[PDB]
């Protein structure tokens, strides 16, 4: 609506006013209770598909794992690395950013004292293990799960790890609603999946669709990354 | 002011004057019965309306007829309260008047054969009582309005989401009150479709050939044509040239003048600015231009007879030269226009496989009835019977209007089945939608849905009624001799009375009264739902509807509706809202004539309203109706903006005309957020009332309507003097005036005294006059529950501090006072009744008896010699109320069982003890006993007490008026004698019977003296009549069930006070469980040693933004503290001089207020009744957009010497010490809602199990388990909690040996288990098996 | 399957047509089996046609007095024993279904608070086992002789 | 089965099994009677219809309707649905020793320990108390010790004071959203009929003392009592299981 409405609580509203004001207190008073048989329905379907996954053995051995990062798009980090690997085994033996620093047995819960120990440091990638590449069959093993969130050690084995996710994700669901790159601080620039040709003004122009450019910190941590459209003159 | 107003009056507080009155709350209810009952010379109302819609019924062959003359309804049997206590519905029989006429067809018409008339009885009416309810096997109930979609032609459109490429989908529909519907729609490729109740889909001009159509006229009603002439072989055309706009030229375009527009030029305005004003005949075109372009007529060649074209080709100039080489001068071809005379209905006609009328009808037969081949009647008797037959289609006299406005034709009133013209302006204006012209309308509208009520829901069921009496009718007017036949053997009466008594007593909108409060009623009969037989489903209904609409303004309520799934679908009437003689609601206004605004009063519609421009109820008058600025806020057209002050059209009548009557009783509503409004309205019709009553502090000036118009006082009929008051009635000696010439002149009220409501609560009514004093008309003589003076006091004002204690106001509990729970301030009295039925059997009758075989002698002292208890009786859970013994099938004997009987020698007998008893937690007073038995059944002594004790009181009751009659009569007599001298105080020596044989008078006198004995029969004439008939329908049987020979029904009387557990509230959305009574030594005290009553939390107050009820906690101090003054000065015993300055100086108080009170008119006595209703607080009266203001509440505060900022210094009880800010401390009223804990409260350790699967039976009622749901076992082994779980479902449900092991194993002081297979498990494979699937379990 | 019968037994001599003989024996055939089937608890043939007979009573008498009669004023006209016609009021009426909704919603059926009447309690069955240890304990004072007489008698 | 009163209810595969039976007869009928073939052919197609309506009622057609003009339920909707078998009678069930009743607030409590009423606990724990008496021999028979607890003498609320030490009881609130919905504590008798809560779990059961309602469950074998002393206290509790987040933090 065109006219807002001027005053307050203390003061008193209008009879037009509070009669625009009705419309959106049962709209919302509406939502509520038609967005709680969706997140019902949700659940149980989640439950139904999860509910046979139990903790079956210790290990099972693989060497796979998958590689976590920092989420830095969108703007500043929004999630750090500390976040991401508290608590989950390290698939191989990483390295401080020199060479052959171990910290390592190689399966390593990586409690708050190994995440302080690599927060001193700068590393900004690990190899962790997961539960989409265990090797056991009917069920997972208790390193590629990593910790009990609830007990603060790892997990035990009997655990009914499927019906815990399931009511993790759909408990919260009643709160879900239903020209130019500048830079902000001072670092190294970084380019990756280019090609390359130099301008007839004196400027740089590149001839990949897919490139990457990274911001470095004083240690080498990539602390913002975009992406150039195709075509498009580099400055510098 | 008013005789019962004067006693109290309540200060106001508002500014703007009103226009209009409030109407009788109840209008909606008691208009609409009164419509279906009454007499109606002219139909289209009622009973009549439904007698001339069947009536006559003709015989099958055509020889005899029943002609309906008139009706009447007869007087009912029983009155209301009989009903009630007997328990039978309160209804009239309706015997109605036909004729049987008998004709011949030999003689061409002859029908003077004979004519026998005869008076039928066709049922059973309810009757509606004076408040708007219904008893029904002696329940009050409610019928409830509904709100639905009207009869009538909606067009309507899918907005681009359908169809991928986004393209909007027009269509219309029709729909009848009865009938089938017919409704058009278009598809992507532009072509019309129609379909029959949402059947499979046919093009749409095939119903243009089933009404006897060709393709000529089907083109000649729907296109435009332009002729082309032959002249000199050159290809000639007469045009207008606004018909070429928006259009490319492909060729040149000359005339006599200019050459206007050629290749690659597109036509503008001024070309055919230029052609229009040269007036250009016709054009030479080439011949090319016209090839492609399609033919209106069939032209043949006269010579041979072969057609060149026929109707709707497209021409090519093959067959243009074809058709100048047989001598055709002229062609007719049909204007297009690609934007807006697109080609739909002329590509319509090529996709169709019909080619005549006959191929037509065949075709929709096979689309009604699939699986046939038809013949040539059967067809034509289908497609007449669908739309064009008054009986099997009607839209209704409503339907009718509706349609004809929304076609924009000039005639209102018509005929209820179909047309030809009405199908094709259906098409028209569809077509004319898809072009650009004119727009959709919504479904949510007010002008779109309306509302039908008791009366017409009624006839609407009466109707299908008398339709199936007369389908049998006909028949025995064809099947026999109708020589020796009257009308009585024809007519069967039980379909209509079967009919009317399941809409009455099973419907879904037929309701069990809620009868909490006054205002809990006067809520139940104003609501309006979208529910019911023709209406929506909860399930499937969207989000649209369950919105507000700019058009609700002032017709409904947008606060009050429920918060469940129910949340959009029932709604509340507003205040000043009404409905049309069509059933659209409406709205009042006034109207500003030449900037002054006017009293006079228009009702409007919504359809109506959108026209004006309408202003604010906020809006300053410069004292001749004149606005006193020149920029108002206004509505119009849905929206609301800034106008000048001669653009105004109207305005409204109130600022509380957009709420309902259950929300404009909250204080302070404009300060309230919407979300806790809708709270408070929901909460306060569950309150329940105490044993004494009391007024609010602060209320609204609401409550006097509220009170009167829900009949639950009693109101004097004629003014008087009140000439006897008792507590349980009331006389009243009429004035002169007011006096009927022909009778006594004495009215006689009798109250209502502890009985019990529909949800257990106590009605109770008590006496405000007291002995000698005057009463005018419409005064109110006693209170029912919750009233106080004539006012709806729904709770009791407290004395509140805001602030936290200990953490015994966590989260909205509530910290209470010893004082308030030894004071009696929340106590409620509960009414419940028991029933004992004494029933045959296969082995002969039970007996009510009090020789109850093995129970002690101790347990049989509160029964009487009769069998049952005695009233005034103390009884607890457990006690035995009636005896009942039932006699008993004999029975086996364990053989240890047998030894014991052997060896102690006892032996059972016959008969079983069935008593009723009172049930465990129960613990009351009796205060009442009934007993109904058989007619043929020996009457036992009680009931031959009550029998005896109720016609004692029955006669004495009607022998008070007599004497008013006859002893006057006598002084009438002792005036007439002595006639001729006086003998006055000799003739008051004697007694008075012989008052006829004194001194005699001349003849006139001695006639007339005889007269007087004439009068002295006609009262005993009149008396005995009334008195027999009363002892007769005392002393009569009733009508009990097949199978039950007596009932006894007890009523107990309970009293609950307030404790942990209970919920309390106020009336802004503020609600809360008490969770401790602490001592009176411990509570916050200040400066002056008074406690406080009740400890609410501040936490609760900013996120919720109920300010309102921190306002009128200041505002209720100020009025307390000013009764504290009057008090105090009659305490100190002042003269009358002082009271009367101080109270005239706090009636004065304030901004320019309309309220003028001026006490110098008043006597010293009024002045001091006055001032002694005003000395425990002086009301404060605070209209909801109107109220009061910080200011008037700061000087009201300084007058009775309080703090202006609302806060004092509190100490604290338990150390003695000071708290170190200060606290708001006021006034708050309070109230008790129907959440007792007492009900809440259940447990189980065994009990009884389930037919089928055997498991715990479910409720309170049944003492049944609980539910341990799918989601609480997910829990269970998310914690890995195996043996809980095994042990839930197996041993504490399900399984059957193992439940009763578990017992024993319990008992012997053993905690393990055996558990085995569950029983549903079982009953699981049977059910499988028997659908021939073969599932077992291997082992 | 009675018109099967009708074309049986017709006779063309006696000279009517054929729809006046079959009549009689299709309606026969229909009403037979309304009066056999159509009924969950079946009612013998006599039953019905006392029952249609005060039916057809009750219905005169309700036109002539413009109320119900009660039982006497049946038994009067009918001239039957009363305790007859009170015996007969009875056997007119069909079960109930167990879906029979009984709330405002759906969910909650008339067959959901049916009780299973033939279980013994739980403090019943360990009054019983109690009491047989009881009288097991008392019959060991006395001579085994003499106890034996008592257990077979 | 009879209703008080002499009226009976019946199941509606009663009504659907009567027509099957009896449109089988008349078909053994019409074969001996030796009718024409258009006969037999309308038989055996109503015979048809009979039993499909039997095994699943609305599949095939129109559906069959009662004298109260309802779709009949048939062998295939006692299985299937919302309120079949499966999701209402053996995934979730109705229990014994069980109750409800309103909640309050007791801020002097410590954090093991929940507040009970007197006469919930009385009836929720009667075979104990039974055994419990006539072990004492307070009682002689176990008739005797219910009437001693029907007349509530002194020595009743001694035993039971003895009964709940040490023994756990769960609560329940709905919706159970995740698995901090039921916990276990320890039980304090109290007078007065609500149920009281301990300030600090008030946010893993998502309740509030504006009205709410909670149930209250018994374990009675020695597993399960160990089970609700290990697994389920609320002194186990502290962490969230969803991320690793203490959750009674104070409000
Ligand atoms: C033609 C017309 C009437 C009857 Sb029928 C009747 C016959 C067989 C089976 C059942 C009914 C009747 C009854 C008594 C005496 C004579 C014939 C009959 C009865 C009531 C209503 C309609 C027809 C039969 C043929
Ligand atoms: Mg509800
Ligand atoms: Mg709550
Ligand atoms: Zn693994």
């Amino acid at each position: 609506i065109e006219t807002p409405i001027t005053a307050n609580f203390r003061e008193g509203l209008n009879v037009l006013q509070y009669f625009i004001s009705t419309h959106g207190a049962r709209k919302g008073l509406a939502d509520t209770a038609l967005k709680t048989a969706n997140s019902g329905y949700l659940t149980r379907r989640l439950v139904d598909v999860a509910q046979d996954l139990v903790v079956t053995e210790d290990d099972c051995g693989t060497h796979e794992g998958i590689m976590m990062t920092p989420v830095i798009e969108g703007g500043d980090v929004k999630e750090p690395l500390r976040d991401r690997v508290l608590g989950r085994v390290t698939a191989e033996d990483v390295l401080k950013p020199g060479t052959a620093d171990i910290l390592v047995p190689r399966n390593t819960l990586l409690h708050e004292q190994w995440c302080d120990l690599l927060e001193e440091n700068s590393v900004d990638a690990v190899k962790v293990r997961s539960v989409v590449s265990c090797d056991t069959d009917f069920g997972v093993c208790a390193h590629c799960y990593g910790r009990d969130l609830a007990r603060g050690h790892i997990i035990n084995k009997g655990e009914a790890i499927g019906v815990i996710a399931a009511q993790s994700i759909g408990e919260p669901g009643t709160q879900l609603t239903m020209s130019s790159i500048q830079v902000k601080n001072k670092g190294s620039i970084k380019l990756s999946n280019v090609k390359s040709v130099v301008n007839s003004s004196g400027k740089l122009v590149i001839t990949s669709r897919n490139t990457e450019l990274k911001l470095i910190d004083e240690f080498g941590r990539t602390k913002e990354s975009y992406k150039v459209p195709y075509g498009a003159v580099l400055a510098k | 002011y008013s005789y019962t107003e004067k006693k109290r009056i309540r200060k106001d507080f508002g500014k703007r004057p009103q226009v209009l009155d409030v109407p009788y709350l109840l209008s909606i209810q008691l208009d609409s019965f009164q419509k279906f009952i009454e007499q109606d010379p002219e139909g289209q109302y009622g009973l009549e309306a439904a007698f001339r819609s069947v009536f006559p019924i003709q015989s099958y062959s055509g020889n005899s007829e029943l002609q309906y003359v008139s009706y009447r309804l007869g007087e009912p049997v029983f009155d209301v309260q009989e009903c009630q206590i007997r328990g039978v519905t309160y209804s009239a029989p309706l015997r109605v008047k036909l004729r049987l006429v008998i004709y011949e067809r030999e003689a061409p018409e002859g029908t003077v054969k004979d004519i026998k008339e005869q008076e039928v009885y066709m049922g059973e009416i309810p009757l509606m009582t004076d408040n708007g309810t219904f008893v029904i096997n002696g329940t009050e109930r409610v019928i409830v309005s509904q709100l639905h979609r009207s009869p009538g032609v909606f067009f309507d459109s899918d907005k681009g989401k359908t169809h991928s490429s986004g393209k909007v989908l027009y269509n219309a529909r029709i729909i009848p009150y009865r009938g089938s519907w017919l409704d058009f729609e278009f598809d992507p490729k532009d072509n019309l479709f129609v379909r029959i109740d949402r059947r499979r889909k046919l093009p749409a001009t095939i119903i243009l050939r089933a009404l006897n159509y060709t393709t000529e006229q089907i083109l000649d009603l729907f296109f435009e044509k332009v002729i082309f002439e032959i002249r000199d072989n050159k290809l000639q055309m007469e045009l207008v040239p606004e018909r070429l706009r928006g259009e490319t030229a492909s060729f040149d375009i000359e005339a006599n003048g200019k050459v206007y527009v050629e290749k690659g030029r597109r036509i503008t305005a001024r070309h055919i600015r230029q052609l229009e004003k040269d007036d250009v005949k016709l054009i030479e075109v080439p011949v090319e231009y016209i090839a492609g372009k399609v033919v209106a007529k069939d032209y043949i060649d006269e010579s041979t007879g072969e057609l060149i074209c026929a109707a709707n080709m497209e021409l090519s100039l093959d067959l243009l030269a074809k058709l100048s080489q047989s001598g055709h001068k002229r062609i007719e071809t049909l204007f297009t226009n690609d934007l807006d005379h697109g080609p739909y209905i002329s590509e319509t006609l090529r996709v169709d496989p019909t080619n005549d009328r006959l191929s037509a009808l065949v075709e929709i037969y096979r689309m009604m009835r699939p699986g046939e081949p038809p013949t040539r009647e059967a067809a034509e008797s289908l497609f007449e019977n669908l739309f064009f037959s008054e009986d099997r289609y009607d839209l209704s006299a409503v339907g009718r209007m509706k349609f004809n406005r929304s076609l924009l034709r000039e005639e209102i009133e018509g005929s209820g089945i179909l047309s030809k013209d009405d199908i094709i302006d259906v098409m028209k204006k569809l077509i004319d939608i898809r072009n650009g012209k004119g727009e959709v309308d919504d479904i949510d509208h007010l002008g779109n849905r309306r509302i039908r009520s008791v009366g017409e829901m009624a006839e609407n069921q009466f109707r299908v009624g008398l339709v199936r009496v007369e389908r049998a009718v006909k028949e025995r007017l064809s099947l026999g001799d109708l020589d020796t036949l009257m009308p009585q053997d024809m007519i069967n009466a039980k379909p209509i009375s079967a009919a009317v008594k399941e809409f009455f007593g099973s419907s879904q909108l037929s309701q069990f009264m809620d009868q909490n409060n006054p205002l809990s009623e006067i809520t139940h009969k104003r609501r309006i739902s979208a529910l019911g037989p023709g209406g929506l489903t909860r399930e499937r209904a969207g989000f649209e509807v369950r919105d507000v609409h700019p058009t609700h303004y002032g017709r409904v309520c947008p606060i009050e509706t429920p918060e469940g799934p129910n949340i959009g679908l029932i709604n509340s009437l507003s205040v000043y809202a009404q409905t049309n003689e069509y059933g659209f609601l409406e709205t009042p206004y006034r109207k500003v004539t030449d900037g002054v605004v006017t009293d006079e009063i228009h009702y409007l519609s919504a359809i109506e309203e959108g026209n004006y421009v309408i202003a604010q109820a906020n809006s300053n008058l410069d004292e001749e109706g004149h606005f006193v600025e020149d920029l108002v806020t206004c509505r119009s057209k849905g929206e609301s903006s800034l106008f000048s002050r001669d653009q105004v059209d109207y305005m409204d009548v109130s600022t509380q005309q957009v709420v309902s009557v259950g929300a404009s009783l909250i204080p302070f509503l404009e300060h309230d957020d919407a979300n806790r409004a809708l709270m408070g309205a929901n909460m306060q019709r569950q309150a329940v009332p105490t044993l004494r009553a009391d007024k609010p502090l602060v209320g609204t000036g609401m409550e006097r309507a509220v009170a009167v118009d829900s009949g639950v006082t009693a109101v004097a009929k004629r003014g008087g003097v009140v000439q006897y008051v008792d507590a349980s009635r009331i006389v009243i000696k009429v004035n002169e005036d007011e006096m009927y010439p022909g009778e006594a002149g004495i009215d006689i009220y009798n109250l209502t005294k502890y009985t019990r409501s529909n949800q257990n609560t106590c009605i109770n009514q008590m006496p405000c006059v007291s002995l000698g004093e005057p009463v005018e008309r419409g005064d109110v003589l006693a209170d029912g529950p919750s009233t106080d003076l004539g006012e709806l006091a729904l709770g009791q004002n407290m004395r509140v501090a805001f602030m936290p204690w200990n953490g015994y106001n966590f989260e909205d509990s509530i910290l209470v006072s010893e004082r308030v729970v030894q004071e009696d301030r929340f106590t409620t009295i509960h009414i419940q009744e028991l029933a004992c039925v004494s029933r045959d059997t296969k082995l002969g009758p039970e007996e009510i008896t009090a020789d109850i075989p093995n129970v002690g002698e101790a347990a049989l002292s509160k029964l009487d010699e009769s069998g049952i208890v005695y009233i005034g009786a103390e009884v607890t859970g457990g006690d035995i109320l009636v005896g009942k013994v039932t006699p008993k099938g004999e029975t086996q004997l364990t053989p240890e069982e047998k030894l014991l009987r052997a060896i102690f020698g006892e032996k059972a007998s016959d008969v079983k003890d069935s008593s009723l008893r009172v049930p465990n937690g129960v613990s009351g007073t009796v205060i009442d006993v009934q007993v109904f038995t058989r007619d043929g059944v020996e009457k036992d002594k009680r009931a031959l007490e009550i029998e005896e004790m109720q016609l004692k009181q029955a006669k004495k009751d009607l022998s008070e008026e007599l004497q008013i009659l006859e002893a006057g009569l006598f002084s009438r007599i002792r005036a007439v004698l002595v006639a001729g001298g006086v003998e006055a105080e000799k003739l008051d020596k004697l007694p008075r019977d012989r008052w006829l044989e004194l001194g005699l008078t001349d003849e006139e006198k001695q006639n007339q003296l005889e007269q007087l004995a004439e009068q002295y029969d006609e009262l005993k004439h009149e008396f005995e009549k009334k008195l027999e008939a009363k002892r007769r329908k005392i002393t009569q049987g009733d009508d009990l069930a097949p199978g039950v020979l007596k009932i006894v029904k007890v009523y107990l009387a309970v009293k609950r006070r307030i404790q942990p557990g209970d919920k309390m509230a106020g009336r802004h959305g503020n609600k809360g469980v008490i969770s401790k009574i602490n001592p009176i030594e411990d509570m916050p005290y200040d400066e002056n040693g008074t406690p406080v009553d009740i400890v609410l939390n501040p936490l609760g107050v900013p996120s919720r933004m109920n300010i309102g009820q921190i306002l009128e906690t200041h505002l209720g101090m100020a009025a307390k503290g000013i009764g504290d003054k009057i008090n105090a000065m009659l305490k100190q015993q002042q003269e009358v001089a002082k009271l009367r300055e101080f109270i005239q100086r706090a009636y004065d108080l304030g901004a320019d207020v309309r309220q003028k009170v001026d006490l110098s008119t008043f006597s010293d006595e009024e002045v001091m009744r006055l001032a002694e209703n005003l000395r425990k607080g002086m009301p404060i009266a605070t209209p909801v957009f109107d109220g009061a203001k910080e200011a008037e509440i700061k000087e009201l505060l300084k007058l009775g010497d309080l703090p202006t900022s609302g806060q004092i210094r509190l100490y604290d009880g338990r150390t003695g010490e000071q708290f170190e800010r200060p606290v708001t401390v006021g006034y708050m009223y309070m109230l008790k809602l129907n959440h007792l804990v007492d009900d809440k409260m259940h447990a189980r350790s065994t009990g009884s199990y389930s037919l089928v699967t055997q498991q715990p039976l479910g409720g309170k009622a049944q003492f049944g388990g609980q539910r341990f749901g799918e989601m609480e076992v997910w829990a269970l082994e998310a914690y890995g909690a195996a043996y809980t779980l095994q042990e839930m479902l197996t041993v504490k449900s399900d399984d059957v040996n193992g439940r009763t092991k578990m017992y024993k194993n319990i008992v012997d002081g053993n905690h393990q288990m055996e558990p085995g297979m569950p029983e549903s498990f079982n009953v699981l494979l049977k059910e499988i098996r028997s659908l021939g699937i073969n599932i077992e379990l291997e082992d | 399957i009675g018109l099967m019968k009708a074309v049986d037994k017709f006779e063309y001599r006696r000279g009517y047509k054929f729809s006046t003989y079959a009549t009689w024996w299709i309606r026969q055939a229909i009403t037979r089996s309304i009066a056999d089937q159509a009924r969950t608890i079946r009612i013998p043939v006599h039953m019905i046609e006392t029952i249609n007979k005060l039916n057809r009573i009750s219905r005169q008498m309700l036109q002539e007095m413009g109320r119900e009669p009660t039982p006497e004023e049946l038994a009067e006209r009918m001239l039957m024993p009363e305790d007859k016609i009170r015996k007969v009021l009875k056997i007119a009426k069909e079960p109930i279904s167990m879906e029979t909704p009984i709330g405002d919603d759906e969910d909650s059926h008339l067959g959901d608070f049916i009780e299973d009447t033939t279980l013994e309690l739980p403090l019943d069955s360990a009054t019983t086992e109690s009491l047989r240890a009881a009288t097991h304990d008392v019959l060991a004072g006395l001579t085994a002789r003499e106890a034996k007489v008592l257990r077979m008698r | 089965v009879p209703l008080d009163g002499g009226r009976f209810a019946t199941s509606d595969l009663n009504d659907l099994y009567r027509r099957v039976i009896n449109r089988n007869n008349r078909l053994k009928r019409l074969l001996d009677l030796a009718a024409p073939d258009i006969i037999v052919r309308n038989e055996k197609r109503m015979l048809q219809e009979a039993v499909d309506a039997l095994l699943d009622n609305g599949r095939r057609g129109r559906a069959i309707t009662g004298s109260n003009k309802r779709p009949l339920k048939s062998l295939a909707d006692m299985i299937k649905g919302k309120q079949g078998r499966f999701r209402q009678n053996l995934l979730g069930k109705r229990v014994d020793y069980s109750g409800r009743s309103v909640i309050t607030v007791g801020p002097y409590l410590r954090l093991h320990q929940c507040g009970l009423p007197k006469k919930m606990a009385l009836e929720l724990f009667k075979p104990f108390i039974y055994g419990k008496l006539e072990l004492r021999g307070l009682a002689t028979t176990i008739k005797a010790a219910k009437k001693m607890v029907e007349r509530e003498e002194a020595v009743v609320w001694d035993i039971l004071d003895e009964v709940i030490r040490e023994h756990p009881v769960l609560l329940n609130r709905a919706p159970t959203l995740h698995r901090l919905g039921i916990q276990a504590f320890e039980p304090v008798l109290i007078e007065g009929k609500a149920i009281q809560l301990h300030p600090l779990v008030c946010a893993a059961y998502n309740a509030d003392f504006d009205g709410d309602q909670m149930a209250v469950h018994v374990p009675l074998t020695l597993e399960a009592q160990l089970e609700a002393r290990a697994l389920m206290m609320s002194t186990n509790n502290i962490l969230s299981p969803a991320n690793g987040e203490p959750i009674i933090v104070p409000s």
